[PDB]
């Protein structure tokens, strides 16, 4: 007859989020306190992963609904916060600053601390940019929102990959199509371990040090001809920029209490020169063009861009962090030009006080790097905002960074989390032994 | 390896169910805690620990008053009730994935898994408690 | 391109029903009381927000959203406007003997 | 709560700046996002743009392009927007939503609208 | 439901002992963490929930180590020493409570533990083995 | 004791297999949470108690997919392949301890562990379903 038989250990699984797991790569290299991304405990991940790939199945995904990108938000905001905890205070620096020009974007401030005595006051210079310091002479840009947490100079900013993963009982599904749209099924799906380098950088309007595409550039978004939802147009190929802050800064210590170290920018030696990145000029050219065809295919007319309208000076810049230094790239000489080694030179401005997140709470101090500064923008991706309530003959797509969970929707839309039910019944001949 | 027979039909996956048993639990081939070190990750990695053991021991348990605790496929003599699902044997086994076959059968699953407690191991127990007393 | 009519008939228990043409027509429809801000009666063609009462509901079909309302009141006297992302209808105003 | 205050109506002269706030209190002020919408007595509703008060990232419509600005201070959950060039045929009422007490992440329609400014230029 | 039996006789008692064994652990019907939200309670929480694994452990590795593990009912081969109970079978399973039984046996319990452990199944698996060996 | 046979010969130490098996995992004897108090100790000790769950539920996950669960002593019918040990039965049980075999072999037991798995209870489940067919 047909009496139940129950196997466990069944390959069946349910929709359902549980909580993640930092497992980074085997480089315990550190000899400092460093690495505020992986921090003291984060285990070594596997140095063989288990990649199973899977066929016979079509599974739906979801990269907008997904709640690792919810998770891993969470843990970012928490990571910068906790790696600020310990470190110095700037409430004493929230005095009026005498500030007297250079010639520029740098301002020579002198302002007015107290010393480790908690009697004698004494007067120190230091050079602040314009854009740290809001007029009252002067005082910092949000001594009067919160409070300041420099950032440790021990510690760094470089984004290690570090890799999400599953606790014991879950798995997380791996989707393979070359050309994938993200919402819908996927015909190729994998079961992996956990996840690939995935590094957590912060970036407005261009997704810098992700993963590529293979066949083609994918446009993806919610709903395209939705203009509320910013357009992650991840790309095929990776141009190439060189980030620079070329004028030498010395990092003058200013004493402001017992163990509290404030880092300042001292003396500026060599020529005022303004931080600028080179993103070719002709690769850049082949990649609006083949953002166009793909852009096209959505579309029926001709597409043109512009640059961004407004909003804070985080998002109407190109934001980025280049060797602990934050970075604000004007990004209006990229979409200038309307579509259907001589190259353009982007001029970025500094700022030390960042508010990143918008939370209100810390905002930290990022110090000054002693000497030249260099790094590597590589590109793997681009936010774009469709344009209002228009006419059918053309449409603008803005840059813009929204919500940084578009960060980490370039990378995390492969994956889903999902639980193992090992439990399952199913009816078969067999019949156990009767008792009597 | 683990789920790997998730696409493939039920003849071909019942016989590699012991890959996706070993991976439920494990976990201490890739950390003990772990003391190499001595923050968010170890509140996150704990409560993780907690949770793989505490969803793991309800499936023996479940197979334990089911009479089943040692074995990874046991058989009963509950009958199965034909409003449960209609079909064969041949259109169960070598034709569908057990993918499908949770979808449609999740609404009295609770209600099955109430016959397996009560119509065997519960009955089996005292008829093998009034067998054994001669 | 999104166009609906300006005034169509109605009785109290009669149905009041509006067509709706265009690209992605009628995701939400707005009961404009003669005076204040308009408020949101029915959200994706079909679905109803809360607080608002059941006799509200919506049609879709192919390109046409059709609004219908069962059971009119004196109170219903109002502008209907039909929208469709950033875009929005005509306005139709109820007519009720 | 969860409901959105505009300022007193008013009257203009061509030419001049008016500026009209929308203060939202009872929610979440910065999770969700502030569109501005027109609706001229005897024409259409016409919509003007959005800004989401996480970093203000303003959007608008090329027939209110290089005209309407819209800043924040989202210390006092306080939304602006301020037309610069005004004509005689920017005359309408001038509503601010936002999607708070909804399950559709779309994004609209809209179902949380303000008390009303009626702007007479 | 769950000690609904507390006052009623051994007998009557011992038929619905599935569904004492089933909240001992479960734990996660109720909840997972939560994560729906992501303090003093969050601490609280997890000491309750590694509690609950391992009260539930040892009786399952009590019932490991006299060999019954797959079993909520198992006979032995340890005879009775009357030094421990003087009644009868009329005497305790029909006109007694579980309550009342656990007051006046429980001085000598861990030795008549000891004689689970040691009696039978550390002398019936050597037995076992020596049995096998043709 | 605990560990006390370690430098008997395996066959004396075979038989005093119980005691060590009780400590891996109370416990609960020396200590519930405890709240008699209610700091650094209190998170070194609960990643303790996780741990000890974690790995003891390792080796009666490993004994259930060898199918003994229940049993301290199972005998299998996977034969031993003579390139993993050439020794005798009395070299090895009445002059040998445990402790020098493991050293010398924990070089293939992996699949070894993996023949336990596969050769017998991946057979022994799918022969017996096919038995119990009829
Ligand atoms: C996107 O990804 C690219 C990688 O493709 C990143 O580019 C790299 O960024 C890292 C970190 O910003 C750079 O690494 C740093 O380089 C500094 C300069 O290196 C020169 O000087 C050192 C010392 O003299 C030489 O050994 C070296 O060969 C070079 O000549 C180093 O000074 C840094 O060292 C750090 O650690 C040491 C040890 O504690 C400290 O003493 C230092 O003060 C410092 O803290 C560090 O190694 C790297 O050079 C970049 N390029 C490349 C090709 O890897 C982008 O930054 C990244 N962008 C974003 C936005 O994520
Ligand atoms: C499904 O996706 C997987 C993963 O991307 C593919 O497997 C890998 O991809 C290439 C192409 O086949 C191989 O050279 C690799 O060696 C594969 N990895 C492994 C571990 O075998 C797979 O080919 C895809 N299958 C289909 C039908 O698209
Ligand atoms: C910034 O202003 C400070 C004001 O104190 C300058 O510091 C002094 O500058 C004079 C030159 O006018 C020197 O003779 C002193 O030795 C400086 N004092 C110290 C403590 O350095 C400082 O040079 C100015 N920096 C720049 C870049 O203009
Ligand atoms: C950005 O910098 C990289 C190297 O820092 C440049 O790439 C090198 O260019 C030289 C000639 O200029 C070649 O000889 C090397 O082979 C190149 N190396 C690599 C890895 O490509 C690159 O040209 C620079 N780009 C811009 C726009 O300045
Ligand atoms: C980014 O650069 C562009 C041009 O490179 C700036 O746009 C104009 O720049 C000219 C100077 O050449 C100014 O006179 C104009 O006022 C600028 N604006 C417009 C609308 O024409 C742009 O301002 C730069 N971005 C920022 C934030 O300053
Ligand atoms: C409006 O409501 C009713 C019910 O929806 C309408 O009846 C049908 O409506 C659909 C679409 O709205 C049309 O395609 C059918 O042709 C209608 N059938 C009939 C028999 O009319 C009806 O049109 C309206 N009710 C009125 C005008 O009283
Ligand atoms: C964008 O969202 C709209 C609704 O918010 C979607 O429109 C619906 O699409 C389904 C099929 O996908 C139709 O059956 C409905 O009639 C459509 N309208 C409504 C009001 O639900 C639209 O599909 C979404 N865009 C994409 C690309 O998925
Ligand atoms: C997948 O589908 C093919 C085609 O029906 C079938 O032959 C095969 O057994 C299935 N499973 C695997 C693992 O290929
Ligand atoms: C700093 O303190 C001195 C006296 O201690 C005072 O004269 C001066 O105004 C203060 N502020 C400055 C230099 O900005
Ligand atoms: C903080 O100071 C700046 C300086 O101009 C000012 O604009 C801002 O309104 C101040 N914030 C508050 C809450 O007063
Ligand atoms: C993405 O592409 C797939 C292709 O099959 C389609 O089914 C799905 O509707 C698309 N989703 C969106 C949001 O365009
Ligand atoms: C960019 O490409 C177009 C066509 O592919 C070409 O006409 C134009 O000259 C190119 N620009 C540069 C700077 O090479
Ligand atoms: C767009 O801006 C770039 C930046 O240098 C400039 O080279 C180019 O000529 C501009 N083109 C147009 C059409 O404005
Ligand atoms: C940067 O882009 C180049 C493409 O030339 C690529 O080879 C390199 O791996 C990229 N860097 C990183 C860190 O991915």
């Amino acid at each position: 007859d047909l009496w139940v038989t129950v196997y466990y250990g069944v390959p069946v699984w349910k929709e359902a989020k549980t909580t993640l797991f930092c497992a980074s790569d085997a480089k315990a290299y550190d000899k400092e306190v460093r690495n505020v991304w992986a921090t003291h405990a984060c285990v070594p991940t596997d140095p063989n992963p288990q990649e199973i790939v899977l066929e016979n199945v079509t599974e739906n995904f979801n990269m907008w609904k997904n709640d690792m990108v919810d998770q891993m938000h969470e843990d970012i905001i928490s990571l910068w916060d906790q790696s600020l905890k310990p470190c110095v205070k700037l409430t004493p620096l929230c005095v009026t600053l005498n500030c007297k020009n250079v010639n520029g974007e740098i301002k020579n401030c002198s302002f007015n601390t107290t010393t480790e005595l908690r009697d004698k006051k004494q007067k120190v210079y230091a050079l602040f940019y314009k854009p740290d310091v809001v007029p009252l002479e002067y005082i910092l840009i949000n001594c009067n929102s919160s409070t300041i947490t420099q950032a440790c100079p021990k510690v760094s900013f470089d984004p290690i990959p570090i890799h999400y993963c599953a606790p014991a009982g879950y798995a997380i599904l791996k989707c393979n199509n070359k050309t994938f749209n993200g919402t819908g099924p996927c015909n190729n799906v994998s079961t992996v371990q956990c996840t690939h380098g995935i590094k957590p950088v912060v970036s407005t309007q261009l997704l810098l040090n992700g993963s590529l595409a293979e066949e083609e550039i994918i446009v993806r978004s919610e709903n395209l001809t939705n203009n509320i939802k910013t357009i992650i147009v991840h790309l095929n190929k990776s141009v190439e920029i060189n980030c620079t802050r070329p004028n030498n800064n010395t990092r003058k210590s200013v004493r402001i209490g017992p163990g509290q170290w404030f880092y300042a920018t001292g003396e500026i030696i060599g020529d005022i020169r303004e931080a600028h990145c080179n993103i070719s000029r002709e690769t850049w050219n082949s990649t609006l063009i083949q953002v166009k065809e793909k852009l096209r295919e959505h579309y029926n007319k001709t597409i043109k861009f512009e640059p961004s309208s407004g909003g804070d000076l985080e998002v109407t810049t190109h934001s980025f962090n280049c060797r602990g230094e934050f970075f604000y790239c004007n990004t209006t000489k990229l979409f200038n030009e309307t579509k259907l080694n001589k190259t353009i030179i982007l001029p970025c401005r500094i700022k030390q006080i960042i508010n990143m997140w918008q939370e209100v709470g810390r905002a930290m101090y990022a110090p000054p790097i002693e000497g030249n500064i260099t790094c590597k923008s590589n590109i793997t991706g681009l936010l774009l905002t469709w344009d209002g309530g228009e006419n059918s003959t053309e449409g603008v797509f803005r840059p813009g960074g929204g919500n940084m969970k578009d960060n980490w929707r370039s990378e995390l839309y492969k994956y889903k989390v999902v639980e193992i039910k090992p439990l399952g019944v199913a009816p078969t001949k067999c019949k156990r032994k009767v008792v009597g | 390896g683990f789920l790997g027979a998730a696409g493939s039909t039920m003849g071909a996956a019942s016989m590699t169910l012991t890959v996706q048993a070993r991976q439920l639990l494990s976990g201490i081939v890739q950390q003990q805690s772990n003391l190499l070190r001595a923050t968010v990750w170890g509140i996150k990695q704990l409560q993780t620990r907690v949770l793989a053991i505490e969803r793991y021991l309800k499936d023996q348990q479940l197979l334990g008053l089911w009479g089943c605790s040692g074995k990874l496929i046991c058989c009963t003599a509950v009958p199965w009730n034909s409003s449960w699902s209609n079909k064969s044997l041949g259109d169960i086994w070598d034709n569908m994935t057990w993918m499908q076959w949770d979808r449609e059968i999740s609404n009295y699953t609770n209600t099955i898994f109430r016959l397996l407690e009560e119509s065997q191991n519960q009955q089996e127990k005292n008829e093998k408690d009034l067998l054994a007393l001669d | 391109a999104l166009t609906q009519p300006r005034s169509v008939s109605g009785s109290p228990g009669q149905s009041v029903n509006i067509s709706c043409t265009g690209a992605y027509s009628g995701l939400g429809w707005y009961q404009q009381h003669p005076g204040r801000a308009p408020k949101l009666i029915i959200y994706e063609v079909n679905r109803r927000p809360s607080g608002v009462s059941d006799r509200f509901s919506g049609s879709k079909s192919g390109n046409t959203a059709s609004l219908t309302i069962s059971g009119l009141r004196t109170e219903d006297e109002a502008d209907y406007f039909c929208s469709a992302f950033e875009y929005f209808g005509e306005g139709t105003k109820l007519t009720v003997l | 709560q969860v409901q959105l205050v505009q300022s007193r109506a008013e009257v203009k002269k061509p030419g001049a700046s008016v500026k009209v706030s929308c203060e939202a209190s009872g929610y979440n002020f910065v999770d969700h996002y502030i569109h501005w919408v027109r609706q001229a007595p005897g024409q259409r509703p016409q919509w003007v743009g959005w800004m989401n008060p996480q970093w203000g990232q303003v959007n608008y419509a090329r027939t209110f392009q290089g005209r309407v600005t819209m800043t924040r201070d989202t210390s006092i959950d306080t939304a602006y927007m301020q037309l610069n060039r005004l004509t005689s045929g920017d005359t309408a009422v001038y509503y601010c939503a936002t999607q708070v007490k909804l399950d559709s992440s779309a994004g609209y329609p809209f179902d949380i609208w303000g008390q009303g400014t009626m702007v007479t230029v």
